[PDB]
RNA sequence: AAAGUUACCACAGGGAUCUUGUGGCAGCCAAGCGCGACGUUGCUUCGGCUCUUCCUAUCAUACCGAAGCAGAAUUCGGUAAGCGUUGGACCCACUAAUAGGGAACGUGAGCUGGGACCGUCGUGAGACGGUUAGUCUACUGAUGAAG
RNA sequence: AUCAGAGAAAAGGUGUUAGUUCAUCUAGACAGCAGGACGGUGGCCAUGGAAGUCGGAAUCCGCUAAGGAGUGUGUAA
């Protein structure tokens, strides 16, 4: 017939409508910016989705969508954006940045801590001990039932005696080095929350004020 | 049934695809109208005969493999029974050769017909539907091999016990150190985990005390490992271990370990039987500290007794040539003062007398 | 040849390929 | 039993020359040679 | 299509000239020679970029650029970075005794499995060696041709093949550990 | 050894150093294999391989539709049992037919009582031969009933046969 | 008074004279083009000794793949015809194994074993005859004139 | 075409070339990297046990950008 890839495919049956669903998305930013007030500006961050579904919790919605959909959709011309001067903001709105609804000194100085992702740069360097490894770094009070974590991390360690066995030494991370994805993998996998959640409030859409601040 | 030493029992479809494929080979496959009728009807025949040849002989092999339940010994026979529904096999064992005897039938009636064959398409018809009938019952038994491989995989994982030589069963509370002192004195290790009944399946391993071969069994903590484990101490000529966590630290109560060996007692009847403290430092009472491992020796050297009361040149060869290559010299080995006089050679015989014979 | 068999066909072959085609 | 075209019974006949083989019988050409 | 091309971006390796189709790259690491002339693929050489390019190809031909290509690039890695093969030793009962002889470039391989025979291999040109002081029973593929030192890997692997024995539970052998650049 | 022996090796000691890559190259090389074999075989095999694979695309063409919606004088032929002339072999002749009920649509082995008409010939209905389109009444008390030959028990060795009803 | 009938028919005469490994039947579906594939429901004279080669559709030998394949002994499946595939009476024992075939009348110019017509007497029946009628080449070695 | 070219037929082919139809696509096409892939809920049974992935019925749900009473591996679980 022809040499072309194999594709896969499974039944989920959870296909999300596409086209329709931006659509959705930008229909739901508009609303979020056509909403009273608190002129919020923050959708996610490297955190998991339980601390998005947290934050979200103390509010009466963040929501982006996809990035710069909804500045699309509003226009970068301040006559076809519902906002003034969104001329300018169209180019700072950016990211996973979306309206909410309740918080201020919450997002200034709570910061939960949550495990770090690659491209990042480690603010320590940790070295995993050599022999028998330890989950918490030898801080519990290391369980050898992790028999197939030998395999999937890939690090050499020799499956002895059915107890994972280190050869030699091998850092997790160094300090001034950006965070690799054996690196990555390495953290998430022990106890290295090397991250903290930041939050956007540069300025607010007041509906009087129209005055987004670009501190 | 312990002896295993059965061939993998293949699936219905392999089984199909392996009979028709030794058929197509052996027999001969070149057969043209040009050829007399009788020619042409042996030709038919010996196909269909090959056939049923093949089919029979792989069916009387399976039947053969699976040992016979009543043949086996009691012990054997009720261990089977509790862990893979001998019943069923039996069953399966049945109806295989039952669908055995009618493919032979089917096969005797296919050739009797063949034998008046009037031209060659009545003969392909009737070599087909000879083939076709063998197909449709070999698809039909296609549960019962199914059945059959996997109880010949469970035999032979099983073990060999043996019964009538001198043993030392051990039972009682899971995790109650009896498992540990089974690993400990016999060459076996037997897992342990901290999960309830580890031990699913009964262990044993041969020891030696006092120029004698103990076997000792294990059994499961006390469900199907249960079950199997009160068959395997009901009929076994052995010693009963029976340990009682004193300390216990194996989860189960004293009082309820007391009342679990009370009610295995009547298994336990007409045998010696031991009652081991486990964890002392955490029916003969023998105090075996579980966490500090003292007293395992004595415990197994008490029960033993109760039991029998109630019954250089290779390396310098090597390294110089190897095995085979290298050339001892015997002249070396000689007690001759002279070490010339030993290294040199000498007439054995000369001028027609033997030198060495008259010297 | 070359394969195993001959290209070329017998003569009385090629007639009954055509009145094979034919019919 | 493999043949005497055993790859690998060329191969062992190979390393064998350079073990039993070779350097002894060279000396043993150049000893009656310079005879 | 009337055209297909491949662009290449030459880092400070030396010479990269491609005359007669014969690629002799010299980098800092040394110099090696491949010959391309089983490739119909025209390899323009302009200051710091080179074009593998193929008019009016059919796919079969066409496959060839993007292979060529890359060779080319593992060959200008090797002239720059080289490559190194780390190996583990596995054994379960019997030690597997290896010794260098050439400073490495052939390498014997005895008490195997309990075998007396003495697997003797020879590395392809360009490759050596060595033993690794740092990790226990490992060994050291280094050197500038990444295929030579995958195929001496390979072959060492391929000579220590346990046969007749379960694979299951029989895991004695030699096998690629780690695969990576010099620095 | 003792049960599960070599899971209690695989538990202790560990897989093969590089069996779970093994295992992903044969997998992901396998559509190569795959097209490779189907070009290069030839004979019995191919057309094993050629039937196979035509039922498995049958099958998984079905999976994804059930996925979406989700979403001499003697007898020559087989007979029944001066008038006889030639000779009626017993192996050729059967007693019992295969009679499949029409409205039912079951088949049941009952006797064949006699035959009621041979369209070939006379002589064959007199002679009881069993051909097809021969009609044969057969017990239907257990379900006395014709019914129709629908088969050739010549060539395909058993008298299966329609109910006339 | 006889007449119809005979595929229950019998006795004479006249005319005519490529092959191999997948069962069938009846239904339910049934991509599709009234059929309808794969699936699904039922029930069941010939005959053999030697010999030469040849084919592989491989019994053994060589090497691989898979399987609860621990080892050993196996089973199944590939490449493979190089090399073999006995001795005695369904056996038997040896053996690594005692594989299947071709030489369309395998090798009967290698080899051997296990009448027709006519007549006559004749019911439903079979026998007692007269004629009769066959039909250089190749290979093995050996010399050998000669540019 | 490692058996080119000068009925065996139903088909098979990650062989090549043209088209025909239908789909997505700067609201970012595939592919690849970096992640999420959640909460009731270990829904409900099953049995040494199966927490989506021994198994049998359900197949609901709040949040979202999206997460199944789960695609397979895996786990005694």
């Amino acid at each position: 017939p022809k040499s072309r890839r194999s594709k896969v495919l499974t039944l989920a049956q959870t296909e999300k409508k596409g086209h329709e669903g931006k659509a959705a998305l930008f229909s739901g930013v508009q609303q979020s910016l056509d909403s009273f007030d608190y002129m919020w500006i923050f959708d996610v961050t490297n955190m998991r989705n339980t601390y998005l579904k947290r934050i979200r919790d103390d509010w009466k919605r963040i929501f982006m969508g996809k990035t710069k959909v909804m500045a699309k959709a509003l226009g970068h011309t301040p006559e076809e954006e519902h906002a003034e001067n969104v001329s300018k903001l169209t180019k700072l709105l950016h990211g996973a940045v979306g309206l909410l609804f309740t918080v201020i000194g919450y997002f200034e100085s709570f910061v939960q801590n949550d495990f770090a992702r690659a491209g990042a740069v480690a603010p320590f360097t940790h070295v995993i001990p050599a022999g028998p490894v330890y989950s918490r770094a030898g801080q519990i009070p290391l369980t050898h039932t992790l028999e197939p974590q030998v395999r999937q991390l890939g690090m050499p360690t020799v499956l002895k005696n059915g107890v994972v066995t280190l050869l030699a030494d091998f850092p997790l991370c160094t300090e001034g080095q950006q965070l690799d994805s054996r690196q990555t993998r390495l953290l998430k996998l022990f106890g290295i929350t090397a991250a903290e959640f930041k939050v956007g409030l540069l300025g607010y859409y007041s509906k009087k004020g129209a005055s987004v601040e670009f501190l | 049934a312990v002896f295993k030493n059965i061939t993998p029992i293949p699936d219905v479809n392999t089984f199909l695809d392996v009979v028709l494929s030794r058929t197509q080979r052996k027999t001969p496959t070149v057969i043209r109208s040009g050829f007399k009728i009788s020619r042409i009807r042996g030709f038919y025949g010996r196909k269909v005969k090959f056939t049923q040849d093949t089919i029979t002989e792989k069916l009387d092999s399976i039947l053969q493999e699976f040992p016979k339940l009543n043949d086996i010994h009691p012990f054997h026979a009720d261990l089977l029974n509790i862990l893979y529904d001998r019943d069923h096999l039996k069953i399966a064992l049945s109806q295989l050769s039952t669908a055995k005897h009618l493919v032979e039938n089917v096969a005797r009636d296919y050739i009797r017909l063949l034998k008046y064959g009037d031209s060659l398409y009545r003969c392909k018809q009737l070599k087909r539907a000879a083939l076709g009938r063998m197909a449709t019952i070999i698809k039909r038994q296609k549960s019962s091999l199914e059945f059959l491989e996997q109880v010949r995989q469970h035999l032979s994982r099983l073990p060999a016990i043996d019964p009538n030589t001198r043993t030392l069963l051990v039972c009682g509370y899971p995790n109650v150190g009896k498992s540990s002192f089974m690993n400990k004195v016999t060459r076996a290790q037997v897992d342990v985990q901290p999960y309830a009944f580890t031990t699913k399946s009964l262990f044993v391993g041969h020891f030696d005390y006092k120029y004698l071969r103990w076997q000792v069994i294990d059994t499961p903590g006390i469900n199907t490992i249960e079950m199997q484990s009160i068959t395997a101490m009901a009929h076994l000529r052995s010693a009963v271990l029976y340990f009682m966590d004193l300390s216990e630290m194996c989860g189960y109560s004293v009082a309820a370990q007391v009342k679990l060996y009370h009610s295995i007692k009547p298994l336990f009847a007409n045998k010696v039987t031991i009652l081991v403290l486990n964890k002392i430092d955490a029916v003969k009472v023998v105090q075996t500290s579980c966490v500090q491992d003292i007293g395992v020796m004595d415990v197994r050297t008490t029960a033993c007794e109760a039991l029998l009361a109630a019954r250089l040149a290779r390396d310098i060869e090597a390294a110089n040539g190897g095995a085979g290559v290298y050339n001892v010299e015997l002249r070396d080995k000689y007690i001759l003062q002279d070490p010339s006089w030993k290294y040199d050679r000498m007439p054995e015989l000369l001028d027609g007398k033997n030198v060495a014979d008259f010297v | 040849s070359l394969k195993k068999k001959s290209k070329r066909r017998t003569t009385r072959l090629r007639s009954r390929i055509e009145k094979k085609a034919a019919e | 039993t493999s043949g005497p075209r055993d790859n690998n019974r060329n191969k062992w006949a190979k390393k064998h020359l350079k073990k039993g083989k070779r350097a002894k019988n060279s000396n043993f050409s150049k000893f009656l040679k310079k005879k | 299509d009337i055209y297909k091309d491949e662009t290449l971006t030459i880092p400070k390796g030396v010479t990269v000239d491609i005359k007669a189709r014969n690629v002799t790259v010299t980098g800092p690491r040394g110099t090696l020679k491949q010959n391309l002339r089983h490739v119909d693929i025209e390899m323009k050489k302009q200051g710091n970029t080179i074009k593998f390019i193929v008019w009016h190809g059919s796919r079969k031909h066409n496959a060839c650029i993007r292979s060529v290509y890359s060779i080319i690039n593992n060959m200008i890695i090797g002239v720059t970075q080289g490559f190194r093969y780390k190996m583990r030793l596995v054994y379960a009962h019997f030690p597997i005794n290896i010794n260098l002889t050439e400073n490495g470039t052939v390498v014997e391989i005895r008490n195997f499995l309990g075998e007396r025979i003495t697997r003797v291999i020879k590395c392809l040109p360009g490759v050596t060696v060595s033993i690794s002081s740092a990790v226990k029973d490992e060994i050291i593929l280094e050197g500038n041709s990444l295929e030579n030192v995958s195929q001496s890997a390979a072959n060492i692997k391929q000579i220590c093949n346990v046969r007749n024995k379960d694979i299951r539970k029989f895991l004695d052998g030699i096998y690629v550990s780690e695969r990576g650049n010099i620095e | 050894p003792q049960n599960e022996y070599i899971e209690e090796s695989i538990r202790k000691h560990g897989r093969r150093f590089d069996h779970e890559e093994r295992k992903r190259k044969k997998a992901a090389r396998e559509a190569h294999d795959a097209s490779l074999y189907a070009q290069k075989t030839r004979g019995i095999k191919a057309k094993l391989y050629q039937e196979k694979r035509r039922k498995e695309k049958i099958q998984m063409k079905k999976t994804i539709k059930q996925h979406e919606e989700r979403n001499k004088r003697m007898i020559t032929k087989a007979t029944f049992v001066k008038y006889e002339r030639f000779i009626r072999p017993m192996a050729l002749r059967q007693k019992k037919a295969n009679v499949t009920h029409k409205e039912l649509g079951v088949t049941m082995q009952l006797p064949i009582i006699g035959v009621k008409k041979n369209p070939q010939s006379p002589t064959y209905t007199q002679l009881g031969v069993l051909t097809k389109g021969t009609v044969i009444e057969v017990n239907v008390s257990e379900l006395g009933k014709y019914a129709q030959i629908t088969n050739n028990p010549e060539l395909d060795g058993c008298v299966n046969a329609l109910l006339l009803t």
